[PDB]
DNA sequence: GCATGGCGCCCGAACAGGGACTG
DNA sequence: CAGTCCCTGTTCGGGCGCCA
């Protein structure tokens, strides 16, 4: 029974305890479960309860890593609804790439960790449960937890929290030891003599026992191939644990999830990973079991990546004396890849970034987003933002940030040549083009019928109007600009009362999710001098007027 | 110091703050660790567990000439929900004279609040969590035991003591104005700059007699110009120019009702060419100048309304210039300025905007003793990533992000 | 009638806000 | 002026990955 002081817990005002009945279990389960409760009973983890306790919560079991034994869980879902909130302390997950090299290293793990911290007394009642007989022919036995149960939303937090308080004393008196605690999984590293270390490890392992924390000898002792957080930490490198992709003929939705999930975990270190085609399959709303025909474009990816994982890589460690560099490359349309290293090819961590934000953007923008993403992620791992090497010319960027209306910025970065390169695919003109047919575009639709017209009317005399089906006053506006762009030469002067359209265009987008806007872009690339100007909408302006009367019959 | 803590009531039915903490650079994590462990020993704060559902983010900043770091908590939230308490019940008056003084300086008396203890029940709401690099460890949680800095309540509870502390100074120098905005103290006078600085220094000492550590910076409310909109002066007018012009006039027309343009409109009549030059007609010349006069005379209908939220907009110009407008309702500007190419700021659009924002927030405090809500012209993740590296004030304004291309170029610049 | 906390990625629904149009 | 639309951005839930 642990001396560690318990943490006061209450339920939400007006809510009583859980009164949900136990659902029947399987023969083997009821079998293992009773072997467990018996052992907990004696140890003092749980307690046999009288009939005066009106509560109950269904319980069940699940096999562990090597499938020797079982894990007793409790479906405290109803209890989590009623119980008080907590504020979580685990803010993130440690990364091997942020690990430093150390003379000696060890990694322990507290056995049965939850079952060694005292649950607040008053709360225990609500944690009551029942275990049936073999075939439910004799009333079962009521029990309640006196320790942290598995399935209560408060556990992980209380535990993690109680653990740091126990390690606080030891960590202060040993400022020279670095310890990474994640739940009950400890990693102790030091630059102490190989033997002195083993002494601290003993001095420590014996510190937990004093606080009730067991330390089974089943732990990485002077074992270079350390298994921490699903990684293989070697003396001067680190890798991820064997990563096996699902291999099957017919794929269901869920199957693909379980496939992309893993490929992302891979991107952490395997470079060049891409999952854009693969996930596209997940569009629309579909069931986990809905079987979906693997597409052609995705078949390329699913295979491409599979070729990448065939040839294993490894990660290196970090040292504070050298700055960090993160180089990035543009992998597909919308996709990007990046690797952070401290030396030439000495990689410390790789990564993918593929969120195509917004309806319309451009490589510069999507690039800027990636730098930001990496900048942040690196501050979490190393607490300092790294140096960049980006595939974009210094003059390109400088052309963009001065012209763009939003404030924008990229930290310390040098150039790197590796196609494809980022660049603006065109540039509207600052001043009107001399000696050029000027198009006065506009359009409109009757939002009540979806019918609509789009057209232009030039100074030279040109003129046209096109009827449209299923369109809106905004789309129309665009459509119109499309026409004026087609029916023009390499130099053009277009004018519109469309703040919307003008909005998109000026941002120099090079990709979009809009058919129409994709075509406009394409056409804009083909010209040599474009110039769009804006005028008030239903003013009597010169040319606008006319096209207006035309488009709205 | 055993004292009777004023009870802090909360907005009825208000849930305390629950904000996640954000990543922190190594240098500012180690600064925060140091800062907090001494605060823990000095008893200002107390360690706590995960049983306290609340939370507010923390970070830290190093200001000008101060090598010592300063802790800063974003009680931006806990302030919106305790507003009843500090604006109504224990409100503190705003002198409308300060905006008129020849010189004003800002002192950091925030330290002084650490003296008074905080009401036991309200402590759980000031909870904060310190992160660890590479998540070597879970978050360490702390809560305040004394008036913290950053909460709008603190300067409201300490007003009684402040009145006193400053009573003898207001007597000997009945011609200076003191205003207390949160962690700040704003002292304004019409004295000459060299002696003004000394009155500030006799005041700093005056605060020393009670134990308050008061660690281009002087302000000048009289030198702040509300620069208006102006129309260009061209020799020959192109069709394009006359267009853009109307574009602006029709727009600026929502401001003043007098601007007419129907006379400048008849000029474009008929699909012409953009580069086509057009003779400057007299029907226009009259009305053009006619409008040019309306835009000089100050807009009629301006008025401040304490009962309404203040709003600031900034436009990015280029070459380091920025323009802003503070208002409560569309087209009824209270003031509009033009932040210039700050001599010393790097070519960092974000570092610049960050600076502009703090100027506005400051001007805003002096003029109406209230902070504005900003409409920043930058993308959230872009700003969210670097705004803290450049911040140097002790308060944080409520901002929202907006993206809106430039119609009629920028009428304001 | 098959649990909990954390972080990541990806997709979509719900929601909010500004400009243009409509009666 | 107030009520509809359309377009768009931001938030939050659910599912998978990985850890405990
Ligand atoms: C996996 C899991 C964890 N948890 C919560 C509650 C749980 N505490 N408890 N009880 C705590 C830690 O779980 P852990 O898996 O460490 O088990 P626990 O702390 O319960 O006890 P113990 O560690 O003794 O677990 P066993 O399954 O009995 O032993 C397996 C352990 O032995 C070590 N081990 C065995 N063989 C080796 C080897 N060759 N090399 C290195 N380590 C080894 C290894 O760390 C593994 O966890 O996280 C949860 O809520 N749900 C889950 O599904
Ligand atoms: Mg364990
Ligand atoms: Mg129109």
């Amino acid at each position: 029974i642990s001396p560690i002081e318990t943490v006061p817990v209450k339920l939400k005002p007006g809510m009583d305890g859980p009164k949900v009945k136990q659902w029947p279990l399987t023969e083997e389960k009821i079998k293992a479960l009773v072997e467990i409760c018996t052992e907990m009973e004696k140890e003092g983890k749980i307690s046999k309860i009288g009939p005066e306790n009106p509560y109950n919560t269904p319980v069940f079991a699940i096999k562990k890593k090597d499938s020797t034994k079982w894990r007793k869980l409790v479906d405290f879902r109803e209890l989590n609804k009623r119980t008080q909130d907590f504020w979580e302390v685990q803010l993130g997950i440690p990364h091997p790439a942020g690990l430093k090299k150390k003379k000696s290293v060890t990694v322990l793990d507290v056995g049965d960790a939850y079952f060694s911290v005292p649950l607040d007394e008053d709360f225990r009642k609500y944690t009551a449960f029942t275990i049936p007989s073999i075939n439910n022919e004799t009333p079962g036995i009521r029990y309640q937890y006196n320790v942290l149960p598995q399935g209560w939303k408060g556990s992980p937090a209380i535990f993690q929290s109680s653990m740091t308080k126990i390690l606080e004393p030891f960590k202060k008196q040993n400022p020279d030891i670095v310890i990474y605690q994640y739940m009950d999984d400890l990693y102790v590293g030091s630059d102490l003599e190989i033997g002195q270390h083993r002494t601290k490890i003993e001095e420590l392992r014996q510190h937990l026992l004093r606080w009730g924390l067991t330390t089974p000898d089943k732990k990485h002792q002077k074992e270079p191939p350390f298994l921490w957080m699903g990684y293989e930490l070697h003396p001067d490198k680190w890798t991820v644990q064997p990563i096996v992709l699902p291999e099957k003929d017919s794929w269901t939705v869920n199957d693909i999830c379980k496939l992309v999930g893993k490929l992302n975990w891979a991107s952490q270190i395997y470079p060049g990973i891409k999952v854009r085609q693969l996930s596209k399959l997940l569009r629309g709303t579909k069931a986990l079991t809905e079987v979906i025909p693997l597409t052609e474009e995705a078949e390329l990816e699913l295979a491409e990546n599979r070729e990448i994982l065939k040839e294993p890589v490894h990660g290196v460690y970090y040292d504070p004396s050298k700055d960090l560099i993160a180089e990035i490359q543009k992998q597909g349309q919308g996709q990007w890849t990046y690797q952070i290293y401290q030396e030439p090819f000495k990689n410390l961590k790789t990564g993918k970034y593929a969120r195509m934000r917004g309806a319309h953007t451009n490589d510069v923008k999507q690039l800027t987003e990636a730098v930001q993403k990496i900048t942040t992620e690196s501050i979490v791992i190393w607490g300092k933002t790294p140096k960049f090497k980006l595939p974009i010319q210094k003059e390109t960027w400088e052309t963009w940030w001065t012209e763009y209306w939003q404030a924008t910025w990229i930290p310390e970065w040098e150039f790197v040549n590796t196609p494809p390169l980022v660049k603006l695919w065109y540039q509207l003109e600052k001043e009107p083009i001399v000696g050029a047919e000027t198009f006065y575009v506009d359009g409109a639709a009757n939002r009540e019928t979806k019918l609509g017209k789009a057209g232009y009317v030039t100074n030279k005399g040109r003129q046209k109007v096109v009827p449209l089906t299923n369109t809106t006053n905004q789309k129309t506006e665009l459509q119109a600009i499309y026409l004026a762009l087609q029916d023009s030469g390499l130099e053009v002067n277009i004018v519109t009362d469309s703040q919307y359209a003008l909005g998109i265009i000026q941002a120099q987008p090079d990709k979009s999710e809009s058919e129409l806007v994709n075509q406009i872009i394409e056409q804009l690339i083909k010209k040599e001098k474009v110039y769009l100007a804006w005028v008030p909408a239903h003013k009597g302006i010169g040319g606008n007027e006319q096209v207006d009367k035309l488009v709205s019959a | 110091s055993p004292i009777e803590t004023v009870p802090v009531k909360l907005k009825p039915g208000m849930d305390g703050p629950k904000v996640k903490q954000w990543p922190l650079t190594e240098e500012k994590i180690k600064a925060l660790v140091e800062i907090c462990t001494e605060m823990e020993k000095e008893g200002k704060i107390s360690k706590i567990g995960p049983e306290n559902p609340y939370n507010t983010p923390v970070f830290a900043i190093k200001k000008k000439d101060s090598t010592k770091w300063r802790k800063l908590v974003d009680f931006r939230e806990l302030n919106k929900r305790t507003q009843d308490f500090w604006e109504v019940q224990l409100g503190i008056p705003h002198p409308a004279g300060l905006k008129k003084k020849k010189s004003v300086t800002v002192l950091d008396v925030g330290d002084a609040y650490f003296s008074v203890p905080l009401d036991e029940d309200f402590r759980k709401y000031t909870a904060f969590t310190i992160p660890s690099i590479n998540n070597e460890t879970p978050g360490i949680r702390y809560q305040y035991n004394v008036l913290p800095q950053g909460w709008k309540g603190s300067p409201a509870i300490f007003q009684s003591s402040m009145t006193k502390i400053l009573e003898p100074f207001k007597k000997q120098n009945p011609d200076i104005v003191i205003y207390q905005y949160m962690d700040d103290l704003y002292v304004g006078s019409d004295l000459e700059i060299g002696q003004h600085r000394t009155k500030i220094e006799e005041l700093r000492q005056h605060l020393l007699r009670w134990g308050l550590t008061t660690p281009g910076y002087e302000l000048h409310p009289d030198k702040w110009t509300v620069q208006p909109i102006v129309l260009p002066e061209k020799d020959s007018w192109t069709v394009n120019d006359i267009q853009k012009l109307v574009g602006k006039l029709n727009w600026a027309s929502q401001i003043y009702p007098g601007i007419k343009v129907r006379q400048l409109s008849k000029l474009l009549r008929g699909t012409k060419a953009l580069t086509e030059v057009i003779p400057l007609t007299e029907e226009a010349e009259l009305e053009l100048a006619e409008n040019r006069e309306i835009l000089k005379e100050p807009v009629h209908g301006v008025y401040y309304d304490p009962s309404k939220d203040l709003i600031a907009e900034i436009q990015k110009q280029g070459q380091g210039q920025w323009t802003y407008q503070i208002y409560q309702e569309p087209f009824k500007n209270l003031k509009t300025g033009k932040y210039a190419r700050m001599r010393g700021a790097h070519t960092n659009d974000v570092k610049q905007l960050t600076e502009a924002v703090q100027k506005i927030t400051t001007e805003s405090i002096v003029i109406w003793g209230k902070t504005p809500k900003f409409k920043l012209p930058i993308q959230k993740e872009t700003w969210e990533t670097w705004w803290t590296e450049y911040w140097q004030a002790t308060w944080i304004p409520e901002w929202e992000f907006v993206n809106t291309p430039p119609l009629v170029k920028l009428w304001y610049q």
